[PDB]
DNA sequence: ACACACTCTCCAATTCTCTAA
C-alpha cells in the first residue's frame, strides 16, 4: 500500500500590412 | 362495447404462457457441435409459434418488447418460483 | 405593406450601373431606424424591408458606389448589422405559436436572401480595406464601435444556417456557405483574421475570430481535411466508378433472390395445403392458402403490420448529414487551416482562456473554446507534426476544466428538465473534446522523444490516481436514454471507454500494484462494474447497426464484450432473446464473411448456451428476461 | 339500398407525481 502509493504520487511577430 | 384485447401480467402467466413454455421443448431435439445455427433457428421457430398461441395480434419482435416490460412484475415472479423446481 | 413600400424608395435610383442617391438620403435612413425602433414583435418592419428588397436594391450599390461619405457609411453599415442579426437572436428561441413561427420562418427567409446577397467580392473587398485603415490607428470609440460592427457583420452574414433541404446539390458543388467563404479568400478578407489572432495587443477581437474561423468550417472534419492533395480529381473518379458498381452488383443480388423466393405460375394460380400436425391457435391444424415455396423459410408473423407507436414515444433522430465541399474550397481551407495552427493556436487560446477565466459576468460561450482546440488538436496529430505546436493545451488544467463543465452540463441535463434536450448537447460536445485529450496523449507515448513521454505519464498518473475520470463512464452509461441522446453520443461514449480502458490497461502494467484516491487498485474490480445489464442493453442496442458502423467501432465494441464475459465468467448475462434474434439475422445473412469476429463469438456463445439448455432446461425460460448479477452466476450452479 | 367524406364523441392508454416494499 504505502510505498506504490508514495512513488506513484511523487511522479505528480508581423504587422497588417503584413498579412493584408 | 369495447372489448380491447391485450397482453397483461394475468395473461402471461395463464397455461398458454410459461406453463405452456415449459412443456414444448420436451419433444424436441439438437445437433448441437458445429450445429448451432440451426438448433437456433430450430429454438426461435417454436418461440415464435408459441409467442403467437400467447397473444395473437403482434409481431414477434413487438411481442419481444412486451414480455421484456412486463416480466418485470411480481405477479410473473409469483409464477416464476413455481416454474422454477416445482409447484 | 404599401406605407413602407412607398416612403423607402426615398434612398435612391440606378442608371444602368451607376448608382444616384437623394439628397436627404441620410435623413431616409435615420427615418427607417425610426420605423425598426417602433417595430412590432412579431418583426413586421422587418419583413416589410425584406419585401420591398432595400438592402439588396440600394444599400450595396450605395456602400459599393458611395462610401465615401463616411457617416452615411457608418449609418448603412449599422443599419443593416441591427437588419441581419439571426432570428434566433431576435426572437429570443425558435417560437411556439404559429403566427410567430411563420413570422421566424419568413425573417429567415429574407436572412438567406441576404446572404446570397451579400456573395458578392466586392463587399467584402470594401470592408477588408476600411479594417486594414482601422488597424494602422495602433483611436476614437466610434472607429473601435466600426471596427466592431464590421465583425459583427461578417459573423451575423455568417451565422445564419443554409437550407441544404432547399439547395439537395451533390459532394463537391459548392453550397451557399460555399461560395460564401470562397468569395472571402477571393477579397483576401481571411487575411486580416490571420493579423488579428496573431497580433497580441488584438485580444478583444481575437475571441472575435475564433467565432469567426468556427463558423467557417463547420462542414470539413480535420481528418479528411488533412487528407487532401492535388491527385484528388483522378481519385475520386476512379473511385466513384467502382462504388456505382457495386451499388449496381448489390441491388442485381437481392432481385434474384427476392425472384427464386416467389413462384413461378401467376397470381391467381391458387391451391390449398393442410400442414399435418401443427395446430393453430385454434382447437385444429393449420390451412395454409399461399404459395408451396413460401414454406421453405416460414414464420406465421410474415402477415402482420407493425405495431403503430404513440407520438411521444417515438427516439431521438439526427436532424444532419454527412458532405463535402468543392476542391477549390477544401484547399483553400487546408492552406488557412495550416497557417492558423503554425501561426495563432497557443496565443488565441491563452487570450480566449484569460477571457474565460476573468470576465464571467459577460457570459461567454466556453462551447466554442472547447470546440477549437478539439477541432485543431485534431488536425495537429492527423499531420502528425511536433506536440510543441499545440503546447498551451497540453496541461492538467484543461483536464480538470472540461471536466467540471461536463459534470455541470450532466447534473444540469438532469435537473434542468425543461432544457435538457440543449445540455445533453453541451454535454456530448465537452465528451468529444475530451475524447481527443485522450488521444493526444496516448499518441505522444509512441513519439521517440523520452521527455514528452515522462510528461505524458504525468498526465495520466494524475488522470488515472482522481476518481473522476473512471466514474464519469459509469455516470453517463447509467443515465443513457433513447429520448434524450441520439446514438452518436452512445458510440463516442463507448469507443472513448475503450480507449481509456487500453490506457488504464497499459498504465498499470508499470508496478506490481496501482494505489488510487484511498485504496490499493484493482483492473478486474473496475471492470465488474461494467457488467451492469443497463450496459449490456445500451451495447445490444449499439450493435443492431453492426453492419453501418464503422470497423473501429466494430472492432473497439467486440473487444471489450469478449473481455467482459470471457474474463469474468459473466456469460449468461448474454444469454438473450433479442439478442439471439439478431445472431439469427446475422447468421442468415450472406455478407457475414466481412463479420468474421462477430460471427465467431456469436457461434461461440451459442455454444455455451446450447451446452447449458442440454443439461438445465429452465434456460428457455430465462431467455425471455433480464439478469442480476447474482442470477448470471447461479444459472451455471443449477 | 348501398358506398365516400366529413364531423364529432367518449373510453381508457401513457406519463407525472407521491408513496411503500
Amino acid at each position: 500500500k504505502q510505498l506504490h502509493s508514495e512513488t506513484q504520487r511523487l511522479i505528480r511577430n508581423k504587422t497588417i500590412h503584413d498579412f493584408f | 362495447k369495447r372489448n380491447i384485447p391485450k397482453l397483461d401480467a394475468q395473461r402471461l402467466i395463464s397455461e398458454r404462457g410459461l406453463p405452456a413454455l415449459r412443456h414444448v421443448f420436451d419433444k424436441a431435439k439438437f445437433k448441437g457441435k458445429g450445429h448451432e445455427a440451426e438448433d437456433l433457428k430450430m429454438l426461435i421457430r417454436h418461440m415464435e409459434h408459441w409467442a403467437h398461441r400467447l397473444f395473437p395480434k403482434l409481431q414477434f419482435e413487438d411481442f419481444i418488447d412486451r414480455v421484456e416490460y412486463l416480466g418485470s412484475k411480481k405477479e410473473v415472479q409469483t409464477c416464476l418460483k413455481r416454474i422454477r423446481l416445482d409447484l | 405593406n404599401c406605407e413602407l413600400l412607398a416612403t423607402c424608395s426615398a434612398l435612391g435610383y440606378l442608371e444602368g450601373d451607376t448608382y444616384h442617391k437623394e439628397p436627404d438620403c441620410l435623413e431616409s435612413v435615420k427615418d427607417l431606424i425610426r420605423y425598426l425602433r417602433h417595430e412590432d414583435e412579431t418583426r413586421d418592419v422587418r419583413q416589410q424591408l425584406g419585401a420591398a428588397q432595400i438592402l439588396q436594391s440600394d444599400l450595396l450599390p450605395i456602400l459599393t458606389q458611395h462610401h465615401q461619405d463616411k457617416p452615411l457609411f457608418d449609418a448603412v453599415i449599422r443599419l443593416m448589422v441591427n437588419l441581419t442579426q439571426p432570428a434566433l437572436l431576435c426572437f429570443g428561441n425558435l417560437p411556439k405559436e404559429p403566427s410567430f413561427r411563420h413570422h421566424f420562418l419568413q425573417v429567415l427567409t429574407y436572412l438567406q436572401a441576404y446572404k446570397e446577397a451579400f456573395a458578392s467580392e466586392k463587399a467584402f473587398g470594401v470592408l477588408s480595406e476600411t479594417l486594414y485603415e482601422l488597424l494602422q490607428l495602433g483611436r476614437q470609440e466610434e472607429d473601435n464601435l466600426l471596427i466592431e460592427r464590421i465583425l459583427l457583420l461578417v459573423r451575423n452574414i455568417l451565422h445564419v444556417p443554409a437550407d441544404l433541404d432547399q439547395e439537395k446539390k451533390i459532394d463537391d458543388d459548392a453550397s451557399a456557405h460555399d461560395q460564401l467563404l470562397w468569395a472571402i479568400h477571393l477579397s483576401g478578407l481571411d487575411d486580416l483574421l490571420l493579423f488579428l489572432a496573431s497580433s497580441s495587443a488584438e485580444e478583444q477581437w481575437s475571441l472575435h475570430v475564433l467565432e469567426i474561423v468556427s463558423l467557417m468550417f463547420r462542414d470539413q472534419n480535420p481528418e479528411q481535411l488533412a487528407g487532401v492533395g492535388q491527385g484528388r480529381l483522378a481519385q475520386e473518379r476512379s473511385a466513384d466508378f467502382a462504388e456505382l458498381e457495386v451499388l449496381r452488383q448489390r441491388e442485381m443480388a437481392e432481385k434474384k433472390t427476392r425472384a427464386l423466393q416467389r413462384g413461378n405460375r401467376h397470381s391467381r394460380f391458387g391451391g390449398s395445403y393442410i400442414v399435418q400436425g401443427l395446430k393453430s391457435i385454434g382447437e385444429r391444424d393449420l390451412i395454409f392458402h399461399k404459395g408451396l415455396h413460401n414454406l421453405r423459410n416460414y414464420s406465421s408473423d410474415l402477415g402482420k403490420q407493425p405495431k403503430k407507436v404513440p407520438k411521444r414515444r417515438q427516439a431521438a433522430r439526427e436532424l444532419s448529414i454527412q458532405r463535402r465541399s468543392a476542391l477549390n474550397v477544401r484547399l483553400f481551407l487546408r492552406d488557412f487551416c495550416s497557417e492558423f495552427l503554425e501561426n495563432c493556436y497557443n496565443r488565441l487560446m491563452g487570450s480566449v482562456k484569460d477571457h474565460l477565466l476573468r470576465e464571467k459576468a459577460q457570459q461567454h460561450d466556453e462551447t466554442y473554446y472547447m470546440w477549437a482546440l478539439a477541432f485543431f488538436m485534431a488536425f495537429n496529430r492527423a499531420a502528425s507534426f511536433r506536440p510543441g505546436l499545440v503546447s498551451e493545451t497540453l496541461s492538467v488544467r484543461t483536464f480538470h476544466f472540461i471536466e467540471q463543465n461536463l459534470t455541470n452540463y450532466y447534473e444540469m441535463m438532469l435537473t434542468d428538465r425543461k432544457e435538457a434536450a440543449s445540455w445533453a448537447r453541451r454535454m456530448h460536445l465537452a465528451l468529444k473534446a475530451y475524447q481527443e485529450l485522450l488521444a493526444t496523449v496516448n499518441e505522444m507515448d509512441i513519439s521517440p522523444d523520452e521527455a514528452v513521454r515522462e510528461s505524458s505519464r504525468i498526465i495520466k498518473n494524475n488522470i488515472f490516481y482522481v476518481m473522476e475520470y473512471r466514474e464519469l463512464f459509469l455516470a453517463l452509461f447509467r443515465k443513457f436514454d433513447e429520448r434524450c441522446q441520439p446514438r452518436s453520443f452512445l458510440r463516442d461514449l463507448v469507443e472513448t471507454t475503450h480507449l481509456f480502458l487500453k490506457m488504464l490497461e497499459r498504465f498499470c502494467r508499470s508496478r506490481g500494484n496501482l494505489v488510487v484516491q484511498e485504496k490499493e487498485f484493482n483492473f478486474l474490480d473496475y471492470l465488474k462494474r461494467f457488467a451492469c445489464s443497463t450496459v449490456v442493453r445500451a451495447y445490444v442496442l449499439l450493435l443492431r447497426s453492426y453492419q453501418q458502423n464503422s470497423a473501429h467501432t466494430n472492432h473497439c465494441i467486440v473487444k471489450m464484450l469478449h473481455r467482459l464475459a470471457h474474463d469474468l465468467k459473466m456469460e449468461a448475462l448474454l444469454f438473450q432473446l433479442s439478442v439471439f434474434c439478431l445472431f439469427n439475422r446475422l447468421l442468415s445473412d450472406p455478407a457475414a464473411g466481412a463479420y468474421k469476429e462477430l460471427v465467431t463469438f456469436a457461434k461461440y456463445i451459442l455454444g455455451k448456451f446450447f451446452a447449458l439448455a442440454a443439461v438445465n432446461q429452465k434456460a428457455f425460460v430465462e431467455l425471455l428476461f433480464w439478469k442480476n448479477t447474482a442470477v448470471v452466476r447461479e444459472m451455471t450452479e443449477g
